[PDB]
RNA sequence: AGUCUUGGAGGUAGAGCACUGAUUGGACUAGGGGCCCCUACCGGGUUACCGAAUUCAGUCAAACUCCGAAUGCCAAUGACU
RNA sequence: GGGGCGGUCGCCUCCUAAAAGGUAACGGAGGCGCCCAAAGGUUCCCUCAGAAUGGUUGGAAAUCAUUCGCAGAGUGUAAAGGCACAAGGGAGCUUGACUGCGAGACCUACAAGUCGAGCAGGGACGAAAGUCGGGCUUAGUGAUCCGGUGGUUCCGCAUGGA
RNA sequence: UGGUGGCGAUAGCGAAGAGGUCACACCCGUUCCCAUACCGAACACGGAAGUUAAGCUCUUCAGCGCCGAUGGUAGUCGGGGGUUUCCCCCUGUGAGAGUAGGACGCCGCCAA
RNA sequence: GCCGAGGUGGUGGAAUUGGUAGACACGCUACCUUGAGGUGGUAGUGCCCAAUAGGGCUUACGGGUUCAAGUCCCGUCCUCGGUACCA
């Protein structure tokens, strides 16, 4: 590694708003995250909100 | 433009050498160390 | 895919660049160096006759070393090179760094032969 | 009738430069004498033959001249002593 | 008007007409062909007239198979001009026809129509020519 | 640190017994990750190269090369030189850290994220992430962002065929 | 000096397409048209209307050579004349 | 291919050119009257053009990997010869783009023109072997006379200077 | 086996196999020498956790590549004849293409 | 026939000094002023696909140099000007 060229690297304690913590090494010493992988709904299988929401209109006869 | 260049010595002041250079790519006075047979050694030369 | 050619293929190309400009003539044998991961090897070759005259490896059960890849292993195999080159009298030799740098174990070989008395 | 047409546009040509073998195979040849005038290396220098700045092949020592071959499709001048 | 689309050198030498043809001496694309018994230059216009006579006698040609192409150009100085002062400007295109060279061919049509079609082709050509079957 | 241990421990026996290799060395490994930038606005905006010479030093601390055009192009108003695009190559520990940033931290922040494509394999075993917005993992700092200019990531395995690189990158954590 | 023997350099006559240019036809073929259907030039539905590049088979070249003569040339070696 | 008119006049490359060299025409094609202080030297590195795919803005084509590419690129510049052990690409350090030469050759009517191992004096790069007397070879140029400039244990119309 | 050399790819390419305690390697890390326009990919410094998958060897094979005759022919030196943009005969020479075939290694040195 | 010049929007015509337009003055178009035309005033203006955005054809044409060509180079057609002389 060239000296005086690269920025530093400390042990990043990546957080998440769902409380899940994770560890990398970055420029930032500590990182707070609002949406991680396990918080994002695509990673969590068939998600709650958009997949429960995305039923197309059943020819809305109902009334 | 391309100019005929003499390269005079500094320890002796004697001319002893010619090569060419640009007046635009080398606008400043150019210098080399060459051989001065009066001085019998490698010596710093100078455009005159 | 990503595929790589060996260390040895580029090593032989960069050795063949070296071999175009210096050779193992009469009364200047070629001092060749091979630099394996687990040992190191050094021959003293006539390239006119096709004959290696003296040889030394860290693959020698006499005068062994522990590390075999250390600079001290290269220094000991270099002093064996120069000692066999004095015992069988070539007395003047040409250093073929063989497709490597002149940096580490190879430079340790060369400095050991220059100290012990091979005139490169 | 005498109708005037001119203008060839293709007159000029360069001076003939005398390339090629100046000495032969089995020829006795002294040192420094030019063996082959060429451009590029149609034929390579071998033993005791040098390539010049204008890529001429010259003999470095006295001796006979041999035109052997460099293997695949490639030639070579080499000078030997007696 | 058979014309090469591009040519390296617009002014070439006239060459020499000696030896037989290198190849194409035998009919293999068609069934019936026409060989040259002599050597000549055949221009654009002779291949035009020959091929038109071929098409007009066959009245619906299976294939006509022109085997020679006018690659070589011939230049000509203008009328009533003295010798010298440069080579003349190019005027035409020529297929060099060595003896024993199959010029045109015929497939899918019976032998008598092929005889008379290549005969009407032959009377447009400057060469002595012969009919040739496939062997 | 964690993605190497996850890869070795969980993946290499599982992938080795999924593709039934006749040796441990046949198991594909992600060798390198090449991050292209490809900023060609250097012509009309001469400073712009420093954007992502600044940013890609922050994306991964290995400084990218200010890479040059190898051929003059008149249709792009560009002579040979006048450097275009930055380039990071990556192998070691920071790279598994970088896939840890991509998989676990960044790729949620793609603001329209769905299944990123199955059809981004070349036919040899290599993958590219095509990024259009330069702020995905939280270091990028909207404050220091005006031009949204995205990125090309070239995830390069050692896989010889293609669907075993598929089954590698699914197990590393890339969703599809 | 001649001739026999031997070794060479050089790429023409010939021949061949392996480069470079030219070029005949078959097979497919992304694509360009024309009949159009609706239709955000969007999706298409066809055609012996043309086809770049691939492949097979044939041609041509003073400034084309994967090849290559006969001669002439340069030599050495003895041999005679 | 009468003369005028037109065109040309020197140098380099190819074809003519007939397998050494040579070889004409107002024969066929082109270039030159420079450029480069790195586009020279040396040391260590290393491989091109295009294409198929995966790819934002990115388009047929900038930048990226990825295979296939002992050569379709490159070689400052015409053309030929040559080159992937580089002569083609990078980086470090450099000034041999030196001085006195030069055995011997090529070439040629002469004038000239070209090559040159090696020697000495001083170096450059390299650990060394070694390589370096410009660039990849061949164009990029002109005699003498007369002047200008710089330097010299040279002469200087009686002698010392001039 | 590993290094190193000469021989025209008859050496090659390509395809399918077999081998690891040594040996060459793939590999494991960068703490120092060094390095990477970026980076332990490379180059170096070390080490020996497993790996015969790749390089490497060692078998096969005639698909591309390569070597390659004999005969015949084209051409041509010399002599000659003809209706002479050319052709023919005689003496000697003699291709190129195509083939029959050869070939997927011969040969030195050193250390194990 | 030979030599020199020039071929540009519907028009006459500049760009001819190296970096991409198709200037400028006319027509043309939309609007304005007038009862209405003309003059006059404002805004556009090669073309075709596109609401704008935006990409390409384009400097007589066909082909090269170039990363680029209206310019650098050659050929075809045309229009200009000069020459076509000596018996």
């Amino acid at each position: 590694m060239k000296a005086g060229i690269h920025p530093n690297f400390k042990k990043a304690t990546v957080k998440c708003a769902c409380g899940n913590e994770f560890e990398t090494g970055s420029v930032k010493e500590e990182v707070r995250v609002e949406i991680c992988s396990e918080c994002h709904p695509f990673y969590t299988g068939r998600q709650k909100f958009a997949s429960a929401d995305g039923r197309v209109d059943r020819f809305n006869k109902k009334y | 433009m391309r100019v005929n260049i003499t390269l005079a010595c500094t320890e002796c002041g004697e001319r002893n050498y010619i090569s060419k250079k640009n007046k635009r790519n080398n606008p400043d006075r150019v210098e080399f160390k060459k051989y001065c047979p009066r001085d019998k050694k490698s010596t710093l030369h100078r455009e005159t | 895919m990503i595929t790589k050619t060996s260390k040895n293929a580029a090593r032989l190309k960069r050795h063949a660049r070296v071999r175009a400009k210096l050779s193992g003539t009469a009364e200047r044998p070629r001092l060749n160096v091979f630099r394996s991961n687990k040992h190191i090897y050094a021959q003293i070759i006539d390239d006119v006759n096709g004959v290696t005259l003296a040889s030394a490896s860290t693959l020698d059960k006499d005068l062994n070393v522990e590390s075999t890849g250390d600079t001290s292993a290269a220094t000991k195999v270099g002093e064996l090179v120069a000692k066999r080159a004095a015992e069988k009298g070539i007395s003047d030799v040409v250093f073929d760094r063989g497709g490597y740098l002149y940096h580490g174990r190879v430079k340790a070989l060369a400095d050991a032969a220059r100290e012990a008395g091979l005139k490169f | 009738s005498k109708k005037g047409v001119g203008s060839t546009k293709n007159g000029r040509d360069s001076e003939a430069k005398r390339l090629g073998a100046k000495r032969a195979d089995g020829q006795f040849v002294t040192g420094g004498s030019i063996l082959y005038r060429q451009r590029g290396t149609k034929i390579y220098p071998g033993e005791n033959v040098g390539r010049g700045g204008d890529d001429t092949l010259f003999a470095k020592i006295d001796g006979t001249v041999k035109f052997e071959r460099f293997g695949r499709d490639r030639k070579k001048v080499s000078v030997y002593p007696v | 008007m058979l014309l090469p689309k591009r040519v390296k050198y617009r002014r070439e030498h006239r060459g020499k007409m000696r030896g037989r043809a290198k190849g194409g001496t035998e009919v293999h694309f068609g069934e019936f062909g026409i060989q040259a018994l002599e050597a000549s230059w055949i221009t654009n216009r002779q291949i035009e007239a020959a091929r038109i006579a071929m098409t007009r006698y066959m009245k619906r040609g299976g294939k006509v198979w022109i085997k020679i192409f006018p690659s070589k150009p011939y230049t000509a100085k203008p009328l009533e001009v003295r010798m010298g002062s440069g080579k003349g400007a190019p005027e035409g295109w020529v297929a060099v026809v060595k003896p024993g060279k199959v010029l045109f061919e015929i497939s899918g049509v019976s032998e008598e129509v092929a005889r008379e079609a290549l005969r009407l082709a032959s009377h447009k050509l400057p060469i002595k020519t012969k009919f040739v079957k496939r062997e | 640190n964690r993605l190497k241990e996850k890869y070795n421990k969980e993946i290499a026996p599982a992938l080795m017994t999924k593709f039934n290799y006749d040796s441990v060395m046949q198991v594909p490994k992600i060798e390198k990750i090449v991050i292209n930038m490809g900023v060609g606005d250097a012509v009309q905006n001469a400073k712009a190269i420093d954007s992502a010479v600044e940013e890609l030093t922050f994306i991964a601390g290995q400084k990218p090369v200010v890479t040059r055009a190898k051929k003059s192009i008149a249709g792009f108003r560009l002579r040979e030189g006048m450097p275009i695009g930055a380039k990071v190559t990556l192998r070691g520990e920071r790279m598994y850290d970088f896939l840890d940033k991509l998989i676990s931290v960044s790729l949620p922040r793609v603001r329209d994220f769905r299944g990123v494509s199955k059809k981004s394999f070349d036919g040899r075993g290599n993958y590219t992430l095509g990024i259009k917005e330069q702020l995905i993992f939280p270091e990028i700092d909207y404050d220091k962002v005006t031009k949204v200019r995205g990125m090309d990531i070239v995830i390069v395995t050692t896989a010889n065929t293609d669907e075993e690189a598929r089954e590698l990158l699914t197990q590393v954590g890339m969703p599809f």
